[PDB]
């Protein structure tokens, strides 16, 4: 993988779900909004709603398996990071259409487009911790 | 005087900070002051980073007079600058 209106769709999915996670408006009206105001030419937007979706109700499942790798952490994990970081899980553990490599390669790019300063390293560190357990073949 | 109705009008916020910290909570903060005035909120979304700046844009829909006071009311952090506008 992958094609480039995938990973746009990816790229928007961030964006969108940081939304969510914001505004606690409803998803439908946050993926409604999302597409009818922002630039969507080149995502393939069936990913993109599939991504919000699934993101959102499974929710605590990602956060449940995340939340042993954020143990170390003083401060809140980012908003940016914790979008990614849920995107990236959901990925891996529920959207096996998408390869494994390319998963874990476009949550750190996204982490390093969008996040804290070694924002793609902390979430490097994460996926190479999480991702194995979830996709044990590694593909 | 008063800015009357505001029909159709949206006050746009753009939002920049060094610190995600910073940015994330004043943005956070505009969102729950908007949606307690009886505002509806767009966005917030984040841009990419664009030379160790974090950016963010936020849009209020449905402004009401109790929106813009709660707006001026509200202290935002030292370390993040608000462009705003209402329009």
């Amino acid at each position: 993988m992958e094609p480039a209106a995938r990973r746009r769709a990816r790229e928007c999915a961030v964006q969108a779900l940081y939304s969510w996670q914001l505004s606690q408006n409803d998803i439908a009206d946050v993926e409604y909004q999302f597409l009818a105001e922002q630039d969507v030419k080149d995502v393939d937007v069936l990913y993109f709603r599939e991504l919000l979706a699934g993101v959102a109700t499974n929710t605590a499942y990602l956060d449940g398996l995340m939340k042993p790798y954020l143990s170390r952490l003083l401060e809140e994990l980012g908003q940016v990071e914790k979008a990614v970081l849920r995107i990236a899980l959901y990925e891996l553990s529920k959207r096996s259409d998408v390869p494994y490599k390319v998963a874990i390669n476009e949550a750190i790019e996204l982490a390093k487009s969008f996040g804290a300063e070694d924002s793609h390293k902390f979430v490097n560190g994460v996926l190479d911790k999480a991702a194995p357990v979830i996709r044990p073949n590694k593909k | 005087g008063p800015l009357g109705s505001m029909q159709n009008q949206r006050i746009r916020i753009r939002l920049k900070a060094f610190d995600h910290r910073l940015i994330d909570q004043a943005t956070a903060e505009i969102v729950e002051t908007a949606k307690r005035t009886g505002a509806q909120v767009r966005g917030p979304i984040p841009l990419p980073t664009r030379s160790r700046t974090h950016l963010r844009l936020v849009d209020i829909v449905e402004p009401t007079e109790k929106t813009v006071d709660a707006l001026m009311r509200l202290d935002l952090a030292a370390g993040v600058d608000v462009q705003i506008s209402l329009g």
